[PDB]
């Protein structure tokens, strides 16, 4: 009879590492925008009249 | 579930039993209700209790 076998209950587990290093990083975003020139200008009449041409 | 014994993922293997359509796992099996309106995180430290 018996049929024990007591495993060993002492085990330390094994853990997956990663050493951190450092390390230098920039910021950047990203934004939204409209186009614009550099300058517009609307031809508007100073005088009064029909146009001839 | 000598070779399943490593780092990353909690791996619980098993067989059904011989009735797959009786359960499927052997042993008890319980509920822990919440009749008086308490809220869920007792209900969750008393399982941990338990």
């Amino acid at each position: 009879c018996g049929k024990s076998e007591a495993p060993p209950p002492a085990q330390t587990p094994e853990v997956g590492i990663v050493t951190l290093e450092a390390q230098t990083v920039t910021l950047n975003t990203e934004l939204p925008g409209r186009t614009n020139a550099f300058r517009i200008a609307e031809v508007r009449p100073q005088v009064n009249g029909i146009i001839l041409k | 579930m000598h070779f399943f014994s490593f780092k990353d993922a909690m791996v619980f293997a098993f067989a059904p039993p011989s009735v797959l359509e009786l359960g499927n796992a052997t042993g008890f099996d319980l509920f822990l209700q919440d009749q008086a309106g308490v809220g869920h995180e007792v209900l969750l430290q008393a399982r941990n209790k338990f």
